[PDB]
């Protein structure tokens, strides 16, 4: 056939160009980073009425500063988020002190490039990392296959990714506070979803300095919604 | 066509399109300038961002207190090659109570890019580097190129519109030369030899960044409001 | 650990083990169950070094309960002490040997017959109507030499039982803290918590 | 060793050995799992292509993992063999260093990261097997049923079916089972989880498997007998 | 066919058409020579300059190996340096066992092995370089040159890269006219000249001479590069030639 | 410098057919007669020694190999895989066998390591089937007299007589027509020599066939006196002179 | 019998103050009745304003003392430059020293 | 590099089947009918011989029925080769186990087990399946006599009568046909025989082409043996039958 | 057609590979010849140095493999010294273990193993050699036994490797027809020598120079090659009757 580690003769390696495709069809996830906190949110996107929509654990816990959401293949992200959370820990015990959140993409993105004929092909799915340091601040990531990591003041990642973006594109500034980052990413997640926005088929998280990393009840983020819908029907 | 499926294959012509395509990586990567005086070498490297919202991909990295290089290409790349060139200048330190040369430096990463061009199943590395440093022979430049080649030179450039910058130090290889003792004036040329390469879009304050190392001066970055002053 | 004795009557197997848990000077518990459950007519107690027995135990525990849900089925006290004791044979010649002797009392449902095997550390199997591991022996054997009949029933089983450990009591030096006595039969096991 | 990357990714994302093992479960028999209030059932497809066979020693379709959980499965049934055991040990390992038995949601968590590590893994092809893992936590009365596939996702289902026309009875269990209410009784889920089988299955009763598993390791497999009552009273109320 | 496109596939000619496929590398690469004199050997090299901002006599392409056997080579340069450290590796071991400096001849087979290996597996490449090595050992002067194949011989002159026709019609000129022998110092004057009358087939870009010499009497056996004032004498000499 | 020829070379065509076990088998057909007759007090092995060169010594190629001292082995095929099995199947008779139990292998058991080791060519990575037949004449206490066929799928089947290679379809017709169950050794033989006349073209002697038996134990081949349960091989090739005397009486 | 330990004496003094630190030592190096040298620097200055001195065996204290530094640099590049606190070195010591919990490094350490 | 060689016997098809296997199944179609028919008191193993000749010592030859232990035999389609190699595996698994436990052997343990080799060649490795499928006869305490069948995928099954190799789909439509639960070891034997009769592509069915084996709790005094039939007692049990 | 890149069974039971092998042998363009006397084992090959730059001192395709085997290879040189190194170290090796020197046929067997291995297993490639071993045998005396890449090999009374080998091989055939013994019947190996270049002569129809020649000389307790000089006085002998 063709080596897994093949340069294209454009000079990009053919199975992480592919992969891409692969996160392309995933369920939108969005973060948006403020000075009151980093925002993450996703599409759950439940394939049958019957799935429990609750069990779908698209944002996830690495330590109690740093939070993470995924989209693409969601089953590859599991040895990435173990990693992470190693990582973490490893790191508070050889130095008693938490790690920085670029410090902990830049150990997960290590892994993204260890394939070849080692695992047998690169990760199927990207993730955006938001957390919170004592030196940089509240921090948003973009962690890709490639190995490349881009900070972010706001990103959406899978399919409805590039009109999100387009969107966060205008809407993002320097002083939006977390109430309004919310709203924001439940507008943003209501505008690309193929299914009508609920607190069933999409979550709401995030993370400040004060409270950690955490995700949002439905009863929450139900109410969130009513805010938004509101607000939009005010003019 | 047929022999570029893998590094281990020649063509007919004697050519390895595999180490081919991995330099054009490197073409595709963003502008990076390196230059040189007898008493300092300075870094000057256009970062790339992903749209407004993202940051500025970073692409100077430090490798030891005399030492460090910029990238053009794939950046894990160059994160792998740079983390053996720290290694080897740790290695140099702690033995041999000694500061790794940089001509040793350039010896061996072109002998580790090699290794991945003549096995099988690796693949080359995708990533340039412009290397620069102050040993006990004065100022160095070094350009690496993926397929092993190493060459140290007085000024160079390397990515996507290098060439506009390559012909600019061409011309002032005389001068900038002789800008000994000198710092800012240094840098100043390397700014106005990377501008050559810019085309409609122009040097903001997070997208420029510098590094320098020199006689008394360690290898220090500067990026943000420090290099303001050069804008 | 101390004391572990055994006896096999007509119809089950009784086990009693001392309650003592002594590091050097002090008596850190006196209320220990040395005896794991293998399968749910399958007993098997323990006494040796310290950390390793329980280590053991367990480990023998989860390979037995393992096969019961493999192959839907309790595998009889014969192979069980079978399996036993190649670990322990096993063991002898290892880098560091499991310090455990045992005692495995089973009902055998197949044949309707209780069952009492001795191993000790170095994988000596042996079936008995009585047996014991480490100086208990030397007291009791003679007790049961002289009481001991076959098709005793489990009541004049545990009579005989406390008849050994009063001689324990009165002529050991260490104080192990009474035993807890575990009655194995075609029911299951069940503990008598009255001795 | 034999190190060559079976499961790669395509042009167009998709990774086809994960693909291709999905077909696999397709042509499996059906197997189906609803939960009701205070219990699970796991129904299962025996194709009737095959008698003159020992169903006394035939391996039966449901497998329980520990005496509290339960897994059922579609696709190829050597695949589904190495899974089994897997979680087994897994089982007992997990009792052995926690002191408690293993969560339906852990085990289903273990089961789908095997599953996952072969579609990642240099000369190795993807387990061709979906799994329903069904049971109750300990000392819980909540009901539980997951499900795995190739790739390596999970999910919690209310009620789920997987294999060959499973595109039908899941229509069926979409119309039928009622998040708000769902079967009371062991008596009413069995019924409902027979009901949707008999929408594929075409034949009477020595073709359905049932197993009840209520709380506190209380796991039952239903005789042909008991399924053939249900099969008998299902029919006759249909006739009006 | 298909029978080029894996390394150690005869073809039905009974050839290897990967190593020919790497002497083509070779034929590619700047010109490089080596001249055997009286008691020693002398090697030259082409240097292009691509650019002005290139340091001179910084990019040094001849290496050492040991102390007293010097290497030289056309093609992929690092597929040069990795035969080099190989060849260092192997020399060493040998001192380490034996005592005595590794002998020339002895070096030769070290490589032409190691470069014979490459063509036994399709799991490898062959090596896309023409080496050109020598030195002075306990029975004198010994130059060799060491092909993709794994091939090698004595030689009395050799060269390799784009200008070896024009090289080895010079180097046969000088075994016709000096059977009694070379002197070192006469040898490096005329690699010189080699070299430039060589580059008349990379004339497009200007060049750096490179030279380097092992002599019993020049340099007491060991390895040294042609520096400064004895350099300069040889570019004068060849730029008296050519002109 | 790796192996990467971790996976089978030999696999299995839509047909069913094991593609490399076929043209092994081809390959076997290709190569020159040999045959296997068994007598009630012996066997026979015979076979043509196909001179490549009138200035080869034919001699110093033997096609008929002793493997212990009461089993023989010949071919048809590839000589070299052939010398290599022979080798193995030496070696296999002392370290799975004599240095366990202090006796040589009975016929069928050594067979069965020769066979594993051809079986294991057809399904080990980066190897092809060997390609040979080898026809293996023995005698052992508990089995007595033996012969038997193992093909290059490490297929083995014991024979009352048979033959292999060039012209076995004429030989093996020509074998059941001769063969009964009262044959001593010498009428064997005799047989032995007439169904290798018609597949050899050129010249018939001594010099030209490889002959060997599994018969009587020969003290005097031994090399020593002295323990009464040792009597010597009963394996034993007949000379240039043994076959020249039977050629006459032809 | 070969002994890879030794002892090569002197003393050491940490004080912590309100808005300071002291680590004092003496310079005099021995081994047995000999005096080896009169200044050998036992007290290192080892970046980001954390003064080190291990104290004992002279070989265990320098190795230390070394792979310590060399992890102050290795922390800089693994996470952009940032300052190594007291408590962080602290635990990162223990790592170093515990590492050869079953072969000890024979000193007593004072950061 | 060697990429370039590898069949990748491993691997999918479009629609989700296991190319090798299905060869592997095809070339198994091929090979000499098996037949196994349990009994109340017994099970026969039936197996038509592939190659008629003359000349093959069949007293001291076995290519169809083997001894797995005292209790268990199996019997083959396909390669033989691949079989003896699998034959002697399950054969050390046998002794593994009664060395443990001290107790002979569970027949469906012993079954899972070769099946399990016969699955890791289908999932892992880059090498060809083996090219076999058994019927295992045997005998245990826990289920009695059990039949089963194993084939290269490594998937098995349990029986009351079947049949492995060349017809049988032929085969299977007879026995199904004429067996019956309550049915004897005699009436199975000439079951099989009758089956094999049938479907054989020889023009005869004779001694010299079958092996033939029971296993009966008929021993003396209750205890099970396995029996191996010589070539005369196959021509015997032929005469009586009434087949030749 | 990947059975002709491989050492696997093409459909007519051939290994293509091992066939191209041996046209790989003839690339050199070069005749060898090894014949037999009483005492001795006489080796012949022509030698052809094309280049007058090269070193005509260091050409050479006989190698002294032990002190008494001697072996000429007919093929590309890496492969020649491949296989040249590969048995100087069997032979260094079997004296060691087994406490004598190793016979010539036992290694022309071990190294014909070796290149059996290279027809079986894939990843490896067949050298493109055939060696002709030569010695004087303490058991056996003088010996020739020949190597070639499908693992084949067999003792000679002489024997004939090249592109010309059938004229040289026809020619040594109808010399034995007529003498009727299996050697050179001579005593010097000096005149075993003239023999062998005699017969190249008139077999291939070419006229020897001392620098056309190459020769090696198998006596008891040494193998040794001949120089220029030793040649010359060899052809000088020829050319006087
Ligand atoms: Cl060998």
């Amino acid at each position: 056939d063709r080596g897994v580690s093949t340069f294209s003769p454009e000079g990009r390696l053919f199975q992480v160009e592919y992969s891409l495709e692969a996160i392309k069809l995933g369920s939108t996830a969005i973060g948006i980073a403020t000075k009151e906190g980093v925002v993450l949110g996703v599409e759950k996107r439940a394939t049958s009425p019957l799935l429990e929509s609750d069990s779908i654990e698209k944002i996830v816990e690495i330590d109690r500063h740093i939070g993470c959401a995924m989209s693409g293949l969601t089953a590859d992200a599991r040895s990435m988020i173990e990693h992470a959370r190693t990582a973490a820990v490893t790191h508070n015990l050889y130095y008693d002190e938490d790690i920085n959140v670029e410090s902990l993409t830049q150990s997960v993105c290590d892994l993204a490039l260890r394939f070849g004929e080692l695992m047998s092909r690169p990760f199927g799915v990207a993730l955006l990392i938001a957390g919170h340091d004592a030196d940089d601040g509240y921090q948003l990531f973009h962690a890709e296959p490639s190995g490349t990591f881009y900070r972010y003041n706001a990103k959406a990642i899978g399919s409805g990714s590039e009109g999100a973006q387009a969107e966060l594109l205008n809407e993002w500034h320097s002083s939006l506070t977390l109430k309004e980052a919310e709203l924001l990413v439940l507008k943003i997640l209501k505008q690309v979803m193929e299914e009508k926005l609920d607190e069933n088929n999409a979550q709401l998280s995030c993370i400040t300095k004060q409270d950690g990393f955490k995700i949002y009840d439905n009863e929450k983020t139900a109410e969130l919604i009513k805010e938004l819908k509101e607000k939009e029907a005010a003019e | 066509n047929n022999y570029d499926g893998d590094t281990v294959t020649f063509s007919p012509t004697g050519r390895l399109f595999q180490v081919e395509y991995a330099l054009e990586a490197i073409k595709q990567g963003s502008v990076t300038v390196g230059l040189r005086s007898n008493t300092h070498a300075v870094l000057v490297a256009l970062k790339r961002n992903a749209d407004e919202l993202s940051s500025y991909q970073k692409k100077i990295i430090k490798c030891d207190e005399h030492m460090g290089l910029s990238l053009a290409g794939l950046a894990p790349d160059a994160r792998v090659l740079s983390n053996y060139l720290r290694q080897q200048c740790n290695y140099s330190s702690l033995v041999f109570n000694r500061k790794l040369a940089v001509e040793r430096a350039g010896h061996l990463l072109c002998d580790k890019a090699q290794k991945n061009t003549q096995s099988y199943g690796g693949r080359p590395y995708g990533v340039g580097l412009l290397i620069i440093g102050y040993d006990k022979s004065g100022a160095h430049l070094l350009e690496f190129q993926p397929s092993g080649n190493v060459t140290e030179l007085y000024g160079t450039a390397i990515g996507a519109r290098s060439q506009g910058a390559k012909t600019y130090l061409e011309r002032t290889l005389d001068t900038f030369i002789k800008i000994d003792g000198n710092p800012d004036e240094l840098i100043k040329a390397g700014v106005e030899a990377i501008s050559q390469s810019l085309r409609d879009e122009s040097l903001t304050v997070d997208n420029l960044s510098i590094a320098i190392v020199g006689k008394d001066t360690p290898f220090t970055i500067y990026d943000g409001e420090a290099v303001a002053k050069y804008i | 650990m101390d004391i572990i004795l055994g006896i096999r009557v007509q119809d089950s197997v009784i086990l009693a083990s001392s309650k003592a848990v002594t590091r050097g000077i002090s008596v850190l518990k006196d209320s220990d169950d040395k005896t794991r459950q293998l399968s749910p007519h399958t007993l098997m107690s323990f006494a040796g070094e310290a950390g390793d027995t329980v280590q053991f135990a367990e480990y023998i525990q989860a390979n037995i309960q393992l096969y019961s849900i493999r192959e839907d089925y309790e595998l009889s006290p014969q192979a069980v002490s079978s399996f036993v004791r190649q670990e322990l044979a096993k063991s002898i010649r290892s880098r560091r040997p499991y310090q455990v002797n045992v005692l495995i009392g089973g009902y055998d449902k197949k044949k309707n017959k209780p069952e009492l095997y001795q191993i000790d550390y170095l994988g000596t199997k042996v079936e008995l109507p009585y047996g014991a591991h480490g100086y208990s022996g030397f007291y009791t054997f003679s007790l049961l030499d002289h009481h001991y009949r076959p098709d005793m029933t489990t009541e004049e089983g545990l009579d005989l039982l406390k008849l050994c450990v009063q001689e324990l009591e009165k002529r050991m030096p260490m104080d192990f803290k009474g035993v807890i006595v575990k009655i194995v039969d075609k029911d299951g096991i069940r503990q008598v918590d009255d001795f | 060793g034999y190190d060559r990357a079976l499961s790669i990714f395509s042009p167009d994302g998709h990774i086809f050995q994960v693909e291709y093992a999905l077909e696999a479960v397709k042509r499996g028999t059906c197997a189906v799992g609803v939960k009701g209030k205070n219990c699970v059932v796991l129904g299962c497809e025996r194709r009737s292509t095959l008698k003159l066979q020992d169903t006394r020693i035939t391996p039966s379709k449901v497998s329980k993992i520990d005496s509290h959980v339960v897994l059922s499965f579609s696709g190829l049934n050597a695949d589904s063999r190495i899974l089994i055991e897997k979680a087994r040990v897994e089982a007992q390992s997990h009792r052995l260093t926690l002191e408690d038995p293993v969560t339906v949601e852990y085990l289903t968590r273990y089961v789908a990261g095997v599953q996952q590590r072969y579609t990642q893994s240099g000369g190795v092809r993807p387990f061709g097997v979906s799994t329903l893992i069904a049971g109750f936590d300990p000392r819980d009365d909540e009901p539980k049923l997951y499900q795995t596939e190739p790739s390596g996702i999970y999910s919690s289902w209310s009620a789920q079916t997987i294999g060959r026309n499973s595109k039908t009875v899941r229509e069926f269990l979409e119309k039928n089972y009622d998040r708000k209410e769902p079967p009371a009784t062991v008596e009413e889920c069995v019924k409902l989880t027979v009901r949707s089988l008999l929408e594929v299955v075409q034949t009477g009763a020595k073709n359905i498997e049932i197993t009840v598993v209520k709380p506190d390791s209380d796991i039952v497999a239903l005789s042909s007998e008991e399924i053939n009552q249900y099969v008998t009273q299902i029919e006759q109320e249909k006739q009006e | 066919t298909g029978y080029d496109l894996s390394n150690s596939v005869f073809s039905p000619d009974g050839r290897n058409f990967q190593v020919e496929y790497a002497v083509k590398a070779v034929e590619n690469g700047t010109t490089s020579i080596g001249i055997k004199c009286n008691d020693g050997v002398v090697f030259a090299v082409e240097k292009l300059i691509t650019s002005k901002l290139l340091v001179p006599q910084k990019n040094v392409k001849i290496q050492v190996v040991d102390r007293h056997i010097g290497c030289v080579y056309s093609g992929l340069i690092p597929d040069g340096r990795h035969l080099v450290n190989r060849g260092r590796e192997e020399a060493a071991s040998f001192k380490k066992l034996y005592k005595t400096p590794i002998p020339i001849p002895a070096f030769a087979d070290r490589l032409g092995q190691y470069v014979q290996a490459h063509t036994l597996y399709n799991s490898v490449r062959p090596f896309g370089v023409s080496t050109i090595f020598g030195g002075v050992d306990k029975n004198g002067a010994h130059l060799y040159m060491l092909e993709p194949s794994g091939s090698y011989w004595g030689y009395k002159g050799a060269a390799t890269g784009k200008g070896r026709q024009s090289a080895k019609a010079e180097l046969e000129k000088l075994v016709d006219h000096h059977p009694e022998g070379l002197s070192a110092r006469e040898a490096v004057k005329q690699a010189a000249k080699i070299i430039y009358l060589a580059h008349e087939d990379n004339k497009e870009k200007d060049f750096e001479l490179e030279i380097s010499w092992c002599s019993l009497s020049e340099t007491n056996g060991l390895h040294k590069f042609v520096k400064g004032d004895l350099l300069q004498e040889a570019i004068d000499f060849a730029q008296k030639e050519i002109n | 410098m790796t192996d990467r020829y971790s996976f089978s070379l030999t696999t299995f065509s839509p047909s069913g057919k094991l593609g490399q076990i076929d043209y092994a088998l081809t390959a076997v057909k290709q190569g020159v007669t040999s045959l296997g007759i068994k007598a009630t007090n012996g066997v026979v092995i015979a076979t043509e020694k196909k001179s490549s060169s009138p200035l080869a010594m034919s001699e110093t190629l033997s096609k008929v190999s002793l493997l212990t001292p009461d089993i023989g082995a010949v071919y048809s095929g590839m000589g070299p895989d052939y010398r290599v099995l022979v080798d193995k199947s030496r070696k296999v008779a002392h370290t799975s066998y004599k240095r366990i139990y202090g006796e040589y292998p009975p016929t069928k058991l050594l067979v069965s390591e020769v066979a594993k080791i051809m079986q294991e060519a057809t399904q080990s990575g980066g190897v092809r089937p060997f390609g040979v037949s080898l026809l293996i004449a023995g005698h052992d206490e508990f089995n007595g007299f033996s012969l038997y066929q193992v093909d290059p799928s490490g297929s083995y089947f014991p024979w009352k007589a048979t033959a292999i290679g060039k012209g076995s379809v004429a030989a093996k017709t020509f074998l059941e027509k001769r063969w009964n169950d009262e044959l001593e050794l010498e009428d064997a033989i005799h047989i032995a020599l007439l169904t290798l006349k018609e597949s050899v073209e050129g010249e018939f002697n001594g010099d030209t066939i490889e002959l060997a038996i599994i018969g009587d134990e020969n003290p005097d081949l031994l090399g020593y006196t002295g323990i009464p349960t040792d009597k010597g091989p009963r394996f034993r090739k007949l000379t240039s002179q043994e076959i020249n005397d039977r050629l006459e009486a032809l | 019998q070969f002994n890879p330990y030794g002892d090569n004496g002197g003393t050491i003094l940490g004080i912590a103050g309100e808005d300071f630190a002291v680590l004092a030592g003496d310079t005099r190096n021995i081994t047995d009745y000999s005096i080896n040298s009169r200044y050998e620097p036992k007290v290192f200055d080892c970046g980001d304003n954390i003064v080190m001195s291990a104290n004992g065996f002279a070989a265990d204290g320098d190795a230390l003392v070394k792979r310590f530094k060399n992890s102050v640099k290795w922390y800089h590049f693994d996470h952009n430059d940032k300052k190594l606190s007291i408590n962080s070195a602290a635990r990162n010591i223990q790592h170093l020293l515990y590492g050869k919990r079953f072969f000890p490094y024979y000193v007593h350490t004072i950061i | 590099g060697s990429r370039r060689y590898d069949s990748r016997t491993t691997i999918f098809s479009p629609e989700g089947r296991l190319y090798q296997v299905e060869y592997a199944l095809e070339s198994i179609s091929h090979a000499g009918t098996a037949i196994g028919i349990m009994a109340s008191d017994g099970i026969v193993l039936a197996a038509e011989r592939k190659v008629t000749s003359t000349l093959l010592e069949q007293d001291t030859s076995t290519e169809k029925l083997y001894k797995l232990n005292d209790k268990i035999a199996v019997a083959v389609a396909g390669l033989t080769a691949d079989a003896e190699i699998l034959i002697n595996t399950a054969r050390i698994h046998a002794q593994n186990y009664l060395k443990t436990y001290n107790e002979d052997i569970p027949v469906e343990i012993l079954v899972r087990r070769l099946s399990d080799i016969k699955q890791g060649y289908t999932q892992h490795g880059g090498l060809r399946p083996f090219g076999v499928s058994f019927i295992y006869a045997g005998y245990d305490d826990r289920y009695g006599y059990q039949l089963y069948t194993s084939n290269p995928s490594g998937n098995y099954t349990g029986w009351k009568a079947i049949s492995v190799g060349a017809n049988t789909s032929a085969a299977q439509t007879l026995l199904q046909m004429d067996y019956k639960d309550d049915m004897k070891v005699d009436d199975a034997i000439e079951l099989a025989l009758k089956t094999l009769s049938k479907t054989t592509d020889s023009s005869a069915l004779t001694y010299d082409r079958l092996e033939f084996a029971t296993i009966r709790k008929g021993a003396n005094d209750g205890e099970v043996y396995q029996k191996i039939f010589k070539p005369q007692e196959i021509k015997d049990i032929l005469v009586k039958t009434g087949i030749t | 057609g990947y059975d002709r890149h491989i050492t696997i069974f093409s459909p007519e039971g051939r290994l293509y590979q091992v066939e191209y092998a041996f046209k790989a042998t003839n690339q050199t363009n070069i005749n060898s010849l090894a014949v037999r006397g009483k005492d001795c084992t006489v080796v012949i090959s022509q030698k052809k140095v094309p280049d007058k730059l090269l070193d005509p001192t260091t050409v050479s395709y006989i190698f002294c493999i032990s002190r008494t085997i001697g072996m000429v290879v007919n093929g590309p040189i890496p492969d020649a010294r491949n296989a040249a190194l590969r048995a100087k170290a069997e032979a260094a090796e079997f004296r060691y273990k087994y406490g004598y020197d190793m016979p010539c046929d036992v290694l022309a067997k071990r190294m014909a193993n070796l290149s059996q291995i290279y027809t079986q297993r894939a990843y490896m490639r067949p050298l493109g050699v055939i060696l002709t071993f030569v010695s004087v045998d303490e058991e056996l005396g003088p010996s020739i036994y020949k190597t070639d890449p499908a693992g084949y090999y067999v003792g000679y009374k002489a024997t004939a490797t090249g592109p010309k080998q059938q004229e040289i091989t026809t020619n040594l055939e109808n010399h034995f027809k007529k003498s009727k013994i299996d050697h050179i019947n001579e005593e010097s190996w000096e005149k075993v020598v003239e023999f062998a270049i005699t017969h190249m002569i008139d077999a291939l129809g070419t006229e020897f120079s001392k620098n056309d020649l190459e020769v090696g000389v198998a006596t008891k307790d040494k193998f040794f090659t001949l120089s220029a000089e030793n040649i010359e006085e060899r052809l000088v002998a020829i050319a006087e009757q």
